[PDB]
């Protein structure tokens, strides 16, 4: 159907270029992952300085591209420790310009051996209710 | 509630540098915005969603898709680009008569005041016809996004005015 064909164009034209973590207080990037964050057969992971666990303020930034125009774009980001919720963010972008590259950033306010390897940042992007892309990044402190 | 601030202006006005400078981030590797740059943060107890949308000619036609629910409009001007000062004026006045932006507080950032040929605030106030503006509370604030000088005075006023509504 035309509708299914259009949604395939949307999915095919979307790309999460990079994601990073900054110490909000200083504005210094603690870790930034780039290359194919949403590529198959790869358990995306991040080696971030454990000192981030001492930051009272952390900012997380995302940069994504979309060849196709979208009308009700939004993202759902949840950070888990196994099954428990550490964080959950939502954001309605709405309109996304065709052939655009965009950035979104939020200022976010247990040991390290227990966390490391057991922390996942799951980002889901939707256009109304069409799942455009899913991203999982397992965190390792230091 | 969260406040939504929409930052627009011609390309090269310095919108992105102002936003990064304001958040204490490096502003030496800033490139043209080909879409939007959104920062969600808290300042003085306010939770803000600041939308820096690209100002290239090709992108302005999409600006209107982000007008809904805007509490404050931040219009950034390159104080040293006297050339496009007329186009700048027309774009702004066009925005001021938009229905989905009615009541929104207006902050005019006369940016790049660190540059030699930077027009005064009075000059920009005249060139942009701000005195005729009467459908929106407004204030012009000269500033420098590279040094960060006077960015807060502008933002702080904007938040105080919006909250009083
Ligand atoms: N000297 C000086 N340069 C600035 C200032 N603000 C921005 N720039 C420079 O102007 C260019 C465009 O800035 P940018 O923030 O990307 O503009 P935007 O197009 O409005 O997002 C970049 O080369 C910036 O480093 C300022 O206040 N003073
Ligand atoms: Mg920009």
């Amino acid at each position: 159907s035309a509708k299914d064909e259009r949604a395939r164009e949307i999915l095919r034209g979307f790309k999460l270029n990079w994601m990073n973590l900054r110490d909000a207080e200083t504005g210094k990037i603690l870790w930034q992952g780039t290359e194919d964050l949403s590529v198959p057969g790869v358990e995306h992971e991040a080696r971030v300085p454990k000192k981030i666990l001492k930051c009272k303020a952390v900012s997380r930034e995302l940069n994504f591209s979309s060849t196709e125009q979208m009308e009700k774009f939004r993202l759902e980001q949840k950070v888990y420790f196994k099954g428990q919720c550490l964080e959950e963010w939502f954001f309605e972008f709405g309109f996304v310009i065709p052939n655009s590259t965009n950035t979104w950033q939020s200022l976010i306010e247990m040991p390290a051996s227990v966390l490391t390897g057991n922390v996942i940042i799951e980002t889901k992007f939707f256009d109304d209710d069409l799942l455009v892309s899913t991203s999982r990044v397992r965190l390792f402190y230091v | 509630r969260e406040l939504r601030l929409l930052m627009l202006g011609l390309d090269n006005a310095g919108k992105t540098t102002i936003l990064k400078k304001f958040n204490g981030e490096d502003v030496d590797t800033i490139s043209p915005t080909l879409g939007f740059n959104i920062k969600t943060l808290e300042h003085r107890g306010f939770k803000l969603n600041i939308w820096d949308v690209g100002g290239q000619k090709s992108l302005r036609s999409y600006w209107r898709n982000y007008f809904e629910s805007t509490d404050g409009l931040i219009w950034v001007v390159d104080s040293a680009d006297r050339q496009r000062m007329q186009d700048c004026q027309r774009e702004l006045q066009s925005l001021l008569v938009e229905e989905r932006l009615a009541g929104a507080t207006l902050l005019i950032f006369a940016n790049k005041q660190d540059l030699p040929g930077a027009l005064s605030c009075n000059a920009i106030q005249e060139a942009l016809e701000l005195d005729s503006i009467r459908s929106h509370h407004w204030r012009i604030q000269g500033c420098s996004a590279v040094t960060g000088e006077d960015l807060l005075p502008g933002i702080d006023w904007l938040l105080d005015d919006i909250s009083s509504r």
